[PDB]
RNA sequence: GAUGGGGAAGCUCCGUUUCAAAGGCCUGAUUUUAUGCAGGCCACCAUCGAAAGGGAAUCCGGUUAAGAUUCCGGAACCUGG
RNA sequence: GCUUGUGACGGCCCGUGAAAAUCCACAGGAAGGAAUAGUUUUCAUGCCAGGUCGUACUGAUAACCGCAGCAGGUCUCCAAG
RNA sequence: UUGACAUUGUGAAGAGACAUAGUUUCUUUACUUAUUCAAUGAAGCGGAGCUGGAUCCACGUUCUAGCAUUCAAGGUCCCAUUCGGGGCUGAUCCGGGUU
């Protein structure tokens, strides 16, 4: 085609108008952004106390779906359903109910009377003393427990928007074995393997370009 | 009476583009297609098309703007935001 | 006791600076990636009085880098640069007169005026007519640089800081006597209220501290 | 036929 | 000027109005030596970067 | 001289574009997931402050007890559509 | 000749002697537009409209201020032999 | 103007006490996350390229009062060619820091 030519432009500095580029990295974000990023990150930053640091050991993707395999089967009674069996119990005048445990008084009652028989903490809660407790009253009473990602997860569990904690304490018989499976589990993935590693600090992490000044001082030190 | 600006009485504002009238009426293009087909809408030639337009021969669909008025004030678009809702 | 006018001149009030005739602020350009890594070209569109000022002022135009349209900068104009003539500022700058380039990309003994204190505040020393800046040296290792400034101390300064090429412009303004407390009136009138000045001997005790006698 | 109120249809095409 | 055609307020030239004669003659004559000395500099520039 | 903000026990004070998610416009049969808006562009701060500063466009003749470049007659001009 | 407006100049400054609204022009070319038919409302003519408030009179040895119809004070234009 | 206490955090080295396993003080030297100053159009920062040429640089801009703007022309791969439309590139990659 001899009527297109070819005419590259020069970008350099001093030259053609620059292009359009990503700027993302230089956005000037909203207020509340700007302080959860930075919140987030300070948290890294910052050398966070083993009590607080433990939330930051959950169960694995695997070992959770599982887990809620088995509670989705336990998820509690509907506003709806319950109306069915209210109009069945005026007529009659219904068996005995079997659901998750939720609601954090509850669940903290039922673990000092030592009836759960599984407890899921959620590790997003916040304020975070809500929960930080209950990991050491899990271990103390002896009852098995798990920190898992999503206080929203458990109140899809609970028929909630969020549930910062949620309990099973008796389950039918043909899920009993499936239970006893899921406790084993849960002591051979999270309790035995994350033991030692819960007693340390975390957070102790440098940023990007401290990192880099860090990793270059080092190597000017070690050679020239 | 102080002098008026230009590009707002005559062609400019009897006549709205369709760019600006879904901006108007805070719908989807889709949605507005539709409403459009059901209350008959029709796109319009103005005799003066920069008149219109702001001096811009670019070729646009036009729209009277009392016609997208009305359209303001039918009850399907309110069906339409019922059914993103649900949706 | 009664206050002095120097106290009373903190308030502002009849003490503000008289600005209406001002071209604008004198400033070098921000310092972006174009004056950080190479060099941009502006021109030398006009030179022209500012009141109260004694050191005249260039205009001078450069093409904005990201966008399609021209800047108007306000420099204080160097002795001999002229209409017309192409201004350097960046990192990669040349040596000559009007050149604007970091303190660390000068040789010793160089004159420069219109000088940065700290890199990107857009010039504060030698900045009045016939003055200018000398670099006396350099520290690499520190990435300073040493600098004798007008009135004979001794400034060491970030190597990052810019500079214009040369001397400001106006220089030997004040060998001529005024001769006339008219002058003096006129020459007040376009920078502030400090004219004329009453002695405080010529005060009274309640006045001035050195009233009374 | 009068508004009463500030948003009004009153249906004429 | 809103008032008058355009006839009263340009001549039939480029920058017609804004620019007057001499000074687009001069625009002219610059930019054609200033290009054609872009490519001899570009020329140049290539050679020197061959034979060096 | 408000707002965004920040002081002050407080009546209120600072400051006037900052420290703010401060608002407009274009294209779309967005390769269709089947009734849910997608892709882009440009960006700066209210309001008040002059009947001597800036500023669209009108003249002559006649007329009243008292009006007059305003009314009457004739002749123009400007702005918007 | 007087007054006044304007032009081209000359002198003076360590004094070099407002801003904004608004209007026009250029550069550029997203585009649109004809053959038995288009284009151009920066050429002429033709059509329609222009709201609110002020408008009398004195302006001073009697209409303003000075307790007054007070020899005081109070900004400016035109100006004959 | 001077001193103390609080705001106030994290390491390494040299010195201490349980009578030669790590529980807390004194100095020395670093660090950044608090706090502080400044600027911007929060535009090009930091690091690395089996990137290139010779540790250094971009070899994209220095006779001249010109010009530089419409998702960028071009290259290449598709479409179903139709007035054109998509992607990679032109314009290296990565970052949990606007400078
Ligand atoms: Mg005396
Ligand atoms: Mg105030
Ligand atoms: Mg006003
Ligand atoms: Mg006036
Ligand atoms: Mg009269
Ligand atoms: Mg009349
Ligand atoms: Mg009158
Ligand atoms: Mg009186
Ligand atoms: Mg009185």
């Amino acid at each position: 085609n001899p009527l297109t030519h070819s005419t590259p432009k020069n970008f350099g500095i001093g030259q053609a108008v620059q292009p359009k580029r990503n700027l993302s990295r230089y956005v000037k974000w909203p207020e509340y952004v700007r302080v959860q990023r930075q919140k987030k990150i300070l948290s890294i930053r910052l050398k966070v106390p083993p009590t607080i640091a433990q939330f930051q050991y959950t169960l694995d993707r695997n070992t959770a779906a599982e887990t809620f395999k088995l509670f989705n089967k336990y998820r509690p009674e509907t506003a709806a359903e319950k109306k069915e069996r209210l109009t069945k119990e005026a007529a009659a005048v219904s068996p005995k109910p079997y659901a998750v445990k939720y609601g954090l008084n509850h669940v903290v009652a039922l673990i000092e009377n030592k009836k759960a028989k599984l407890v899921l903490i959620a590790n997003d809660v916040d304020p975070i003393e809500l929960v930080v407790f209950l990991p050491a009253l899990c271990k103390k009473m002896g009852v098995p427990y798990a920190i898992v990602k999503g206080k929203a997860r458990l109140g899809t569990l609970v028929n909630q928007k969020t549930s910062a904690v949620a309990a099973l304490t008796e389950v039918r018989a043909e899920d009993e074995a499936a239970l006893a499976k899921l406790v084993s589990t849960i002591d051979a993935n999270f309790a035995d393997k994350y033991d030692e590693v819960k007693k340390h600090w975390g957070g102790g992490i440098l940023g990007n370009k401290a990192q880099a000044k860090m990793d270059k001082r080092a190597k000017n030190s070690d050679s020239a | 009476m102080r002098i008026k600006k230009k590009n707002t009485r005559g062609n400019a504002r009897n006549f709205i583009t369709r760019s600006q009238a879904v901006r108007k009426l805070q719908v989807s293009l889709a949605d507005f297609r539709r409403l459009c087909i059901f209350k008959g809408i029709y796109p319009r030639e103005p005799r003066n098309k920069k008149k219109a337009n702001k001096g811009s021969t670019a070729p646009t669909t036009f729209y009277y703007a009392k016609d997208i008025q009305y359209l303001m004030h039918e009850p399907v678009l309110a069906k339409f935001r019922e059914h993103k809702t649900f949706a | 006791g009664r206050v002095i006018r120097n106290q009373r001149k903190g308030a502002g009030s009849i003490f503000t600076s008289h600005t209406r005739l001002r071209q604008g602020a004198a400033k070098l350009r921000t310092l972006d990636y174009a004056e950080r890594h190479g060099y941009i070209r502006g021109i030398v569109k006009q030179i022209v009085h500012d009141s109260g000022r004694g050191a005249p002022l260039a205009k001078v135009v450069f093409r904005d880098p990201y966008k399609y349209r021209l800047r108007e900068e306000i420099f204080i104009a160097n002795e001999g640069v002229h209409t017309g003539q192409f201004i350097y500022a960046g990192k990669k700058a040349s040596l000559n007169v009007g050149n604007v380039l970091p303190l660390g990309s000068v040789p010793e003994g160089t004159i420069v005026s219109n000088v940065e204190e700290k890199p990107g505040d857009r010039g504060a020393l030698a900045r009045a007519s016939g003055n200018y800046v000398i670099i006396i040296g350099h520290n690499p290792d520190e990435n300073k640089t040493r600098v004798r400034l007008p009135s004979g101390a001794k400034k060491v300064i970030s190597s990052d800081a810019r500079g214009v090429i040369g001397v400001i412009a106006g220089g030997g303004r004040v060998d001529k006597p005024l001769l006339k407390a008219g002058r003096a009136f006129h020459k007040y009138r376009l920078k502030r209220n400090s004219w004329p000045k009453t002695r405080g001997v010529a005060m009274n005790p309640v006045d001035h501290p050195h009233g009374g006698g | 036929k009068k508004s009463t109120t500030s948003w009004s249809t009153a249906s004429v095409r | 000027y809103a008032t008058v055609s355009k006839t009263h307020k340009t001549v039939s030239r480029a920058y017609g109005g804004s620019r007057c004669a001499n000074c687009v003659k001069e625009r002219i004559i610059r930019a054609f030596l200033i290009e054609e000395q872009k490519i001899v500099k570009k020329v140049v520039k290539e050679q020197t970067e061959a034979a060096k």
